[PDB]
């Protein structure tokens, strides 16, 4: 119990508490729970109720997980689905880029404190339960309820103001809350370091929060969700690569992900032969033989993964510089960093956006995913370098029916560099064959080829015509066409596409002088 | 005082709104304003049993080095109950000015009972710490409710003015109060500064010239000789203009366009040909008649980038039936002539139909959630979704 503003709690609209028959249970438990229910009684957790009280729930004895004695525990299912909703927060994890270097960090293990925190006394009667009679008794709860709904969110507020009073006149600590752990952090001196954080430790017990003596505390560097974060480095935890003989479907994903994982950190990252193993993959638990290409990238990947690499911290003195690098085709490397090749963070991007795109967009994408990771971890952009010409971008730019915006980028010369293959002429060409398509075509200098496909769709149809048309056309073609789709992707200036023909077609583009598309109904 | 009791649409619950993620000089920013927010009663910090939220940002003054925040009350507005119609003057008056008359709500309190739905969050930089937390005490800036509450409130302390100098025109729309006259811009500016001191009285920037604005007809091109690709795009665009203007007629054009003749090839017009396209040009000096305004049905807002700068949109309910169409240039990035075009178009909705349009951006989210507030300045958010620009669209306008 602790002397903490209660938070006012209450059920879902027209709902009535829980009423749930406690199911029977064994003697030898029966005794247990009366034991550590007395003992909570003893301790204000929990109080004897009369029979005013008809609400119920499920209790029942489990044994602690490897060790041999009693653990009481409380199916709050049924009251947590009658429990209002919360403003339980974002899912969003806060990455170690974002953090900024200590001279000294010192978690403390802030788990049952939980029990400290008081319950809304006009709530209380909901969390009834009864450990029955070999004279009954009944009991309700008078601090937050172990597994409850609204216990996480009332206690992560609680403790913000508990802390806030301690953090108002020590801004020279940063305390840093995360679930069942509290991580504490400051550039003082050790030894004062160890006062603050005694300071704290007290400052809770205080308002009634048990926490860890020293001597009994995690020591750095610390596995923090996947990571190990030193005070002054952090990194991922230790990524060990499998050498297996024969790999199971099931096996080749937990790779991939890992592999992804690692990819945050570890530049060169690459997944591709490995994510090819899966086409085709009838189980989980069938078994497919690495490619030579496979073997090699997970040879490399494995290499890479031998140097424990180690991300730096942020420094808000330090401005944040973002690089990006085409890895492969629609692959693009980045890494953000803020003193001279030595990043924060690093990561990659191959989402493809549409079924035909170029390098200048996939960029431009690129980009923008990194400005919002860079607002989201460091609330600030990253001043880009781009392996693009101010000229390449201006062009694409002005050109393209949406608009669009890179934030403040400088041009870097590390090829390869993004460019455009080519560029369909904005007025028709004098001199140059007029191909009408329609699958075949005619021509004003009167040559027509028609034949007939077998699986193609309409629109399929459509750019096989002007697919033909440039491939039996000179260095410079007129070619009119009534596909507006056709049109609008040849247009759209792609340089890859998922669908071949496509890419033939593109392929002819790139070979072409000059090439005109002109649209009729 | 007395808090006038308001509740939201049969059914409906408080918003829940996700807070996009923002720059730490926002935050800062948002930070400082409602600080003195909670100092001055205004606002009040919530507790984990408020499960509602609705996005805040912080926008930039108009020449002035000050942050304005700018609550996105959308979703809540369009779950508030129902409660001044529209002047079709104003839409003709020589000279309107814009002022933000918001700060007047804070002396009004909000319906205890409604307050925990005004839930907003100052968010923190990469989910760090668990984020601040208010709720509205007094009427809120950009709700729906806070004009309609204070309407009485204000029409008293217009009336003094209204009937002093009926010459003026003053419609108000959420926060702001535009103020239509046709006095010469020196007259105007001074009318517009005593407002000011008058409301100041009670303890309460833009300027427009709606009687300027104009339609943007379709056009078509005007040349000397016509080559075969001339004539197949005249046609096309005819055909497109058609629907909307049905005394268009192709045929003597298409005519022309008989055989497979090279593309740069000069075609002649026979007179018929030239007759027709004469007439097709006629048809659409003017905006096709018919185009009633629907007060019942939702105002569509299309633009399209022409590049360099330049856009164009068009205001409409029923497909093809535009109310209104019109051009735009830079006064800069695609972004920032976007937001200011968005804005510009809104606007005109406001004094033309008294309502805000519904906008289709040619632009990715992502891209636009990230950059639209830093060049934003207006004190409302128009509805918006983001779609695709056919490439023949553009290519029937201007
Ligand atoms: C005390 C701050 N702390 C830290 C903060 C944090 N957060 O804010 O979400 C998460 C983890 C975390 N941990 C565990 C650290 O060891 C740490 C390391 C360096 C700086 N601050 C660190």
């Amino acid at each position: 119990i602790s002397p903490i503003e209660t938070v006012p709690v209450k059920l879902k609209p027209g709902m009535d508490g829980p009423k749930v028959k406690q199911w029977p249970l064994t003697e030898e438990k029966i005794k247990a729970l009366v034991e550590i229910c007395t003992e909570m009684e003893k301790e204000g957790k929990i109080s004897k109720i009369g029979p005013e009280n008809p609400y119920n729930t499920p209790v029942f004895a489990i044994k602690k997980k490897n060790s041999t004695r009693w653990r009481k525990l409380v199916d709050f299912r049924e009251l947590n689905k009658r429990t209002q909703d919360f403003w339980e927060v974002q899912l969003g994890i806060p990455h170690p880029a974002g953090l900024k270097k200590k001279k000294s960090v010192t978690v403390l293990d802030v788990g049952d404190a939980y029990f400290s925190v008081p319950l809304d006394e006009d709530f209380r009667k909901y969390t009834a339960f009864t450990i029955p009679s070999i004279p009954g008794i009944r009991y309700q709860y008078n601090v937050l309820p172990q597994g409850w709904k609204g216990s996480p969110a009332i206690f992560q507020s609680s403790m913000t103001k508990i802390l806030e009073p301690f953090r108002k006149q020590n801004p020279d600590i940063v305390i840093y809350q995360y679930m069942d752990d509290l991580y504490v952090g400051s550039d003082l001196e050790i030894g004062q370091h160890r006062t603050k954080i005694e300071e704290l430790r007290q400052h809770l017990l205080r308002w009634g929060l048990f926490t860890p003596d020293q001597k009994h505390q995690k020591e750095p560097p610390f596995l923090w969700m996947g990571y190990e974060l030193h005070p002054d480095k952090w990194t991922v935890q230790p990524i060990v690569l499998p050498e297996k003989d024969s790999w199971t479907v099931n096996d080749i994903q937990k790779l991939v992900g890992k592999l992804n994982w690692a990819s945050q950190i570890y530049p060169g990252i690459k997944v591709r032969q490995l994510c090819k193993l899966l086409r085709g993959t009838k189980a989980l638990t069938e078994v497919i033989p690495l490619t030579e290409e496979a073997e090699l990238e997970l040879a490399e990947n494995r290499e890479i993964l031998k140097e424990p690499v180690h991300g730096v911290y942020y420094d808000p003195s330090k401005d944040l510089i973002a690089e990006i690098q085409k890895q492969g085709q629609g692959q693009w490397t980045y890494q953000i960093y803020q003193e001279p090749f030595k990043n924060l963070k690093t990561g990659k991007y191959a989402r493809m956006r549409g079924a035909h795109t170029n390098d200048v967009k996939q960029l431009t994408e690129a980009v923008q995913k990194i400005t919002t990771e860079s607002i989201v971890i460091w609330g600030k952009t990253p001043k880009f370098k781009l392996p693009i010409q101010k000229e390449t971008w201006e062009t694409w730019w002005t050109e393209y029916w949406q608009a669009t915006w890179i934030p403040e980028w400088e041009f870097v010369n590390t090829p390869p560099l993004v460019k455009l293959w080519y560029q369909l002429e904005k007025e028709p060409i004098v001199g140059a064959e007029t191909f009408y398509v329609d699958a075949g075509y005619v021509t004003n200098r009167g040559r027509q080829k028609v034949v007939t496909l077998t699986d193609t769709t309409n629109q399929k149809t459509e750019l096989q015509a002007i697919y033909l048309a440039l491939q039996d056309s000179g260095l410079e073609v007129n070619i009119v066409t009534d596909s507006q789709y056709a049109l609008g992707i040849i247009q759209a200036q792609p340089d890859q596409s998922e669908s071949e023909l496509v890419n033939q077609i593109i392929e002819q583009l790139i070979k072409k002088e000059k090439v005109y598309l002109a649209w009729v109904p | 005082i007395e808090t006038v009791p308001v509740k939201l649409k049969p059914g409906m619950d408080g918003p829940k709104v996700k807070q996009w993620p923002l720059t730490e000089e926002k935050i800062k920013a948002l930070v400082e304003i409602c600080t003195e927010m909670e100092k001055e009663g205004k606002i009040s910090k919530i507790g984990p049993e408020n499960p509602y939220n609705t996005p805040v940002f912080a926008i930039k003054k108009k020449n002035s080095t000050r942050w304005r925040k700018l609550v996105d009350f959308r979703e809540l507005n369009k779950r508030t109950q129902d409660f001044i119609p529209h002047p079709a003057g104003l839409k003709k008056k020589k000279s309107v000015t814009v002022l933000d008359v918001g700060d007047a709500y804070f002396s009004v309190p909000l319906d205890e009972d409604f307050r925990k739905y005004t839930a907003f969050t100052i968010p923190s930089i990469n989910n760090e710490t668990p984020g601040i937390r208010y709720q509205y005490n007094v009427l809120p800036q950009g709700w729906k409710g806070s004009p309609a509450i204070f309407q009485s409130s204000m029409t008293k302390i217009l009336e003094p003015f209204r009937k002093q100098n009926p010459d003026i025109v003053i419609y108000q729309y959420m926060d702001d109060l535009y103020v239509g006259s046709d006095l010469e811009i020196g007259q105007h500016r001074t009318k517009i500064e005593e407002l000011r001191q008058h409301l100041l009285r009670w303890g309460l920037g833009y300027e427009l010239h709606p009687d300027k604005w104009t339609v943007q007809p379709i056009v078509l091109p005007e040349k000397d000789s016509w080559t075969v690709n001339d004539i197949q795009k005249l046609v096309g665009k005819l055909n497109w203009a058609s629907q909307i203007y049905p005394g268009i007629k192709v045929r003597q054009l298409c005519k022309l366009l008989r055989g497979t003749k090279a593309l740069t090839e000069v075609i002649p017009l026979t007179e018929e040909a030239e007759l027709e396209l004469a007439e097709n040009r006629e048809i659409l000096k003017e905006p096709v008649h018919g185009v009633y305004y629907d007060p019942s049905k939702d105002l569509i807002a299309e633009i399209q980038k022409q590049g360099q700068g330049q856009w164009t949109y068009q205001i409409y309910q029923e497909p093809f039936k535009n109310l209104k169409t019109g051009k735009y240039a830079r006064m800069t990035n695609d972004v920032k002539q976007l937001t200011e075009a968005v804005q510009k178009i809104t606007t005109e909705s406001i004094v033309i139909w008294g309502k805000t349009p519904k906008f289709k951006l040619p632009i990715q989210k992502e891209t636009w959630e990230t950059w639209w507030t830093e060049y934003w300045q207006a004190t409302w958010i128009p509805e918006w979704e983001f779609v695709n620009t056919p490439p023949l669209v553009k290519l029937w306008y201007q």
